[PDB]
C-alpha cells in the first residue's frame, strides 16, 4: 500500500528499487506557480510524477465560473536532464523540450521508506532494521522566478537526489517556452564538523570541482 | 490509516463500510496569520476540524502576550453548493456554506491517481476505488496567499468540481464571503498521449469547462 | 512497517522515545529555514525536524554558473528552543553560548500509525478507541518571524502537539553565526471554542503571562 | 517654471492640453511594469506615466553575466484603460488599441496639486489656486498576486476624471495580449458621513449605482 | 509661485506652518494603508499624508463585476501617533477613544522649494548655502507592521525628518474599527556613522531606553533663500 | 530651488551638469531592505546620495524601546563601479569594498529638470526650450535578494543612467559583506518600432557585444 517515487534525472525511465514493484512511469514535476504563488509536490511522493508533460499542466477558474488556460503568466518546473542548453541561451520550445525533462517511476513498496542525512561527505548508515534503496545528496529547497519556490521533507526520499546538479530543474511557461535562468537557486544541506556545530560558520564560495565537497550525503532506506 | 472525506455540503459525509468514524467536523483549507497562509492537506485528518469558528486560533509574541481575535487574521474553508451571497454572511447564516468532513479508520492506505485526461484513471492492480473526482491542484485568494494539494493525497481528488470550492471567513468580524480574487487551479486534460507541445490558450465559459478538467480516482489497497 | 514519530524535549536534554516506540537517533530540533528570503519548514512530527548536527547555517546554495555559496549572503535557520531567556543585554547570541538555547529531539520507530488529536477546549482529548497515548500537550499550528515568513504543522501530526506551551517556542539564527529572539516572532495555537459559540462572532481577548496556556487548545499524541 | 502637467483621457483619444500649455508629447497611460513578479509603478501625475510608444512588453532585463532577455520569460505591463467593453477573452495585437488610455504631457506655468474631500461635496481648490478639473480619489490597486501600486494623494494622478471599478488592463508581455482578470482591484478614498472624525466604519457592500456617492471627490489645482 | 510643505505635530495639536510659509489646511497624519495585503504609503513630506478626515478605514475597493466593498474584509490604515499611552489592558482602542492617539498635520504653501539633509551623525546637518532652516529632527527611513508590510520616506524629503523621535511613531488601525500598537511593528532610522567606520564591518549594538537617539542620525529641513 | 542628482558610476565625484552648482557629494544609494522589505531612493533625487557609506546605514527600533543596529539580517544596495569581482567570487569586506561604490553629486539647478526616453537606439531630443544636461540609457527598475527591489520614475534624471551596465549595483549586508549575485536583475526600457507597438514582441536573447542594441536611450534636460 506504500508508494516509493524515484527520479532518473535523465530521459530514461528509472527502475523501481529492489523490493518494490512498478505502478507507472512519468515526468518529474518539481512545482508549479499559479497567480504568483508556488506550490510544490514532494519529490518522494507520486505527486511529483505526472503521466503527461506540458509547460502548463493546469488552469484556473474564477468566481464568475470562467476558466482560463495558458492565457496569463504562470509557470511549471520539472527536474531536468544533463541535456546541454542551446548555445544561443534562448528559450527552448515544443518537441525540443523533451530531451531536458527528467523521468520518474512510482512503485509499490511493502514497507515505509525514509531518508537519513549525515551532514558530512560520508554516507549515513540506514537505521537498524532498515535496508538501503539508494544513496545521494541532501536536497532541501529551491527558488526560481520571483524568488518563489518550494522544498523537500528531509525525512522523505525526495530530499535525497541521486545525482547532484547545481541547476537540477528547468523553468517552463504557459506560453510554451522553457529555459534555465540565472536567478534559479538550489539549496542543499551543508557538511558540518561536530566540533564546529556551535562555532561561527566559515563562509565559502565553491567552483566546479569543489562543489560537492560541502554537500551533505544521504541514504534512502526501507524498513524491511 | 485515516481516510478523510469532505462532503462539500452542509451534511456529514458517510464513512465507507467497515471504517469506524473517529470524528466529523468542518473542512479546513487554511489559516492566514500575519497574511501568511498555513494550509491543511485535504487528505489528512488535520483538515477536518471538529469545532468551527471564523477565528479558530490565537497568537503570542515573545513578550509573553497572546492575542485572540484582536487583529486582522482569517480562516478559509471548503464550501458547499450554497449560492454565492450578495453580501457577507454572519454567524448562524454561515452554517449552510461550510463543507463537512469525516475522519475514518481504514485498513489500508488510500491514494489518488490522476489521468490528465477526460478518462477516469484506473486504480493500481490490487487496489479498489473509493470515489472518482476532479484534479484539484492549488488555490489563491487574498493577496497571493493560498496553498495546494498533494497529487497523491485524496485531498487532490474532489468529487464535486467547482470554480470556487472554498469560502473566506474574516476572523474577528465573524462573517464569511466570496471575493473576486478567489482562484481554484486544476490539472488539465491533455489530448497527446504523454508529451504536449505548445499549449493552446483558451478561455472556457461554464459549459466547455468539464472537458478541460483532469479526472482522478481515490484508491485503497485490496 | 516502519512508522516514525519525532519528539522534541524543548530543553538541552535528549527526549526519550515514548513507551511502545524505539529510538533510532537523537538530534537538534529544526523548525524551518529561509533561503533567498523564502521560508521552507520541516513538520515537527517528522524526522526532517531532527538533524544530527546543529549550525546557524545548515545549508548552502548553488547556481547554474556552477558556483555554490555557503554562509555567503543573508539567510536564516530556525530551531525549537529551550527555557533559556535572552541575556540581559538582549543582543544576539553567538558561538558556544548558543548551545543552551537549542532544543533536542529523538526520532522513534513506532509499530503502528501515530497521530495527534485536538480538543479545542481546556480538556485533554482522549485517544480514539484502539489507540494508546504517547504524550499530551498544546495545539501548536503555525508561526512567522522575519519578513512575516514562516511555516506550520499538520493538525494530525504529532508536531502540532508541543508538550510545553511557550509564547516563544523557537529562536532565529543567521548565516553570520548569531541567534536571538525578535519582537515579531509569532507562534499560533488553536484556541478553545465552546460548541454553542462556533457560529457566533469571536470574543476578542488579550492575555498576560500566567493566564496564557489556559486559553489554548489541548492535544494528545496517540498510537494505534 | 515648466512644470509638467500630465493628463490621462481614459479613452483611446489623446487629451488636449489646457489652453496656454504647449504639448510636449502624447502617449499611452502606463500604470506599472511587473518584472520577476515585482511591481514597479509610475505616478499617474508624472510624465513617466505617459509612454510615447506602447508594447505589451516595453522593457527588457539583464543579469550580471552580461546577458539580457527581451520578451523571453513571463513578465507583464499594466495600463490605464478605456470604456471598451469587458473583453470576450484576451484581445491580441491590434485589438488591444481601443483598450489603452491615452495621455498628454503639457508644459505648464506652475505646479498642479490634487485635493481630496473624503466627502460627497467637491473639495475647494486652495485660495490662490484655480481648478483644472474635478474627479474621483484613486488611491491604489492590485492585480496578479498581491502586486500592484498606488497614487500620491497630492499628485494629479490621484484624481481621475472618470470613476471606473476597473480603471486598468493587464497585458501579457511575450504573448502580445491584454485582458481583464477577476483579481483586479481598484481602491478609492471613501465619502465619510462624519465631518472630521470617523471612529467606527459601517461595513457595506455596494452594487453598481450607489457606488459613486460613496467615492471621495477631488480637484486638481494650479496657481 | 507656491510649493507645498507638510508638517506633522505628532500630537493632537495642529502644527504651525514654519516661518515663511502660509497655511492651506490642517488634517490627520496618514502614514500608509494596506489593501488586499499590499501596503501603499504617502510620503510624509507631501500633502498626501495629511487628510482632512480620519477613519480606521478611509478607503474601499471595487471589483471586475462593478461591486465595491467597504470595511468588510481585513484591510488596514496606519497613522502617525501622539505620546498618548496605551490602556493598561493592551486591548484595542475603538471609536472616539481613538482621537487622542492620532497625530495632526499642516499643509503649507512655501515661496520656494524645501528639502531635507541628513548628517548620519549626532550633529545637526547645516542647511546648504542659500537655504534657510524650517525645522530639525531625526532621519526616518522606513517601517513595517502587519504581515511585515510597510513603506518609507524619500531621504531628500521633509517626510524623512521627524521632529520627535519615537520608537513606535505610528498606530495600526483596522476596518473593524480597532486601532492598537503591535509588537511586530518596526521603525527604521538612518544610523550614525564615523568617517573612519564607513568601510569597516558594522559593530552590532542593542540599545535600551535612555540611549536610543544615541545611534540615530539627525536632519534638517531647509527652504531655498 | 530645483535640485538634480548625478551618479558617476565610478570612484570619482561626478561633475555637476552644465548650468548647475554643487551642493554636496556622497555615495550612490539605490535601496535598502529591512525586515525583508525593500525601500528605494529615486536616483534623480538627493535621497540617493548619502555623505557617508556603510553596508548597514540604518537601524530599527521597537515599541519595547529597544533599538537594534546590524543585529539581524538586513541589506543595503548601491550603484557600483567598473571594479571587477575578486577571482574568488566570494563576498568583499572592509576597505576592499571602497573600489566598488559609485559616487554622486547633488546640484542646484536654475530650473526644472526632467528625463526623456526615445525607446530607440537614437538619443531623444530635449523639448524645445530645454538644454541638455547629459545622455544615457533607460534604467527603469531592478530586483535582487528575494526578488525584492525598487525602480525609477521615467521622467526623473534617475531613469537615465549615463553608462550601461548589465550589473549596475552591488549588494551589501549588515554583517559587513558586499557582492554581486546571479539574481541581481537590472530592467531597462526596450527599443520599440512604432510599426510593432501593437504586435506581439519578438523575443530576443542578447550576449556581450550586443546588449545595447535593444536598450532605449535617454537625455536629461533643464529648462
Ligand atoms: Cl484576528
Ligand atoms: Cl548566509
Ligand atoms: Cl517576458
Ligand atoms: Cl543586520
Ligand atoms: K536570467
Ligand atoms: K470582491
Ligand atoms: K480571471
Ligand atoms: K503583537
Amino acid at each position: 500500500g506504500f508508494l516509493v517515487t524515484r527520479h532518473s534525472q535523465t530521459t530514461d525511465d528509472p527502475q523501481c528499487p529492489p523490493g518494490t514493484k512498478i505502478l507507472y512511469h512519468g515526468y518529474s514535476l518539481l512545482y508549479v506557480q499559479g497567480n504568483e504563488r508556488a506550490h510544490g509536490q514532494d519529490l518522494g511522493t507520486a505527486g511529483s510524477c505526472l503521466r503527461k508533460f506540458s509547460t502548463m499542466p493546469f488552469l484556473f477558474c474564477n468566481i464568475n465560473n470562467v476558466c482560463n488556460f495558458a492565457s496569463r503568466n504562470d509557470y511549471s518546473y520539472w527536474l531536468s536532464t544533463p541535456e546541454p542548453m542551446p548555445m544561443s541561451m534562448a528559450p527552448i520550445t515544443g518537441e525540443n523540450i523533451r530531451p531536458f525533462i527528467s523521468r520518474c517511476a512510482v512503485c509499490e513498496a511493502p514497507a515505509m521508506v525514509m531518508a537519513v542525512h549525515s551532514q558530512t561527505i560520508q554516507i549515513p548508515q540506514c537505521p537498524t532494521g532498515w535496508s538501503s534503496l539508494w544513496i545521494g545528496y541532501s536536497f532541501v529547497m529551491h527558488t526560481s522566478a520571483g524568488a518563489e519556490g518550494s522544498g523537500q521533507a528531509l525525512a522523505s526520499p525526495g530530499s535525497c537526489l541521486e545525482e547532484f546538479r547545481s541547476a537540477p530543474f528547468i523553468e517552463c511557461h504557459g506560453r510554451g517556452t522553457c529555459n534555465y535562468y540565472a536567478n534559479a537557486y538550489s539549496f542543499w544541506l551543508a557538511t558540518i564538523e561536530r566540533s564546529e556545530m556551535f562555532k561561527k560558520p566559515t563562509p565559502s564560495t565553491l567552483k566546479a570541482g569543489e562543489l560537492r565537497t560541502h554537500v551533505s550525503r544521504c541514504q534512502v532506506c526501507m524498513r524491511r | 490509516y485515516l481516510l478523510v472525506k469532505h462532503s462539500q455540503t452542509d451534511q456529514e459525509p458517510m464513512c465507507p463500510v467497515g471504517m469506524n468514524k473517529l470524528w466529523s467536523g468542518y473542512s479546513l483549507l487554511y489559516f492566514e496569520g500575519q497574511e501568511k497562509a498555513h494550509n491543511q492537506d485535504l487528505g489528512l485528518a488535520g483538515s477536518c476540524l471538529a469545532r468551527f469558528s471564523t477565528m479558530p486560533f490565537l497568537y503570542c509574541n515573545p513578550g509573553d502576550v497572546c492575542y485572540y481575535a484582536s487583529r486582522n487574521d482569517k480562516s478559509y474553508w471548503l464550501s458547499t453548493t450554497a449560492p454565492l451571497p450578495m453580501m457577507p454572511v454572519a454567524e448562524e447564516d454561515i452554517r449552510p456554506y461550510i463543507s463537512r468532513c469525516s475522519v475514518c479508520e481504514a485498513p489500508a492506505v488510500a491514494i489518488a491517481v490522476h489521468s490528465q485526461d477526460v478518462s477516469i484513471p484506473h486504480c493500481p492492480a490490487g487496489w479498489r476505488s473509493l470515489w472518482i473526482g476532479y484534479s484539484f491542484l492549488m488555490h489563491t485568494a487574498a493577496g497571493d496567499e493560498g496553498g495546494g494539494q498533494s497529487l497523491v493525497s485524496p485531498g487532490s481528488c474532489l468529487e464535486d468540481f467547482r470554480a470556487t470550492p472554498f469560502i473566506e471567513c474574516n476572523g474577528a468580524r465573524g462573517t464569511c464571503h466570496y471575493y473576486a480574487n478567489k482562484y481554484s487551479f486544476w490539472l488539465t486534460t491533455i489530448p497527446e498521449q504523454s508529451f504536449q507541445g505548445t499549449p493552446s490558450a483558451d478561455t472556457l465559459k461554464a459549459g466547455l469547462i468539464r472537458t478541460h478538467i483532469s479526472r482522478c480516482q481515490v484508491c485503497m489497497k485490496n
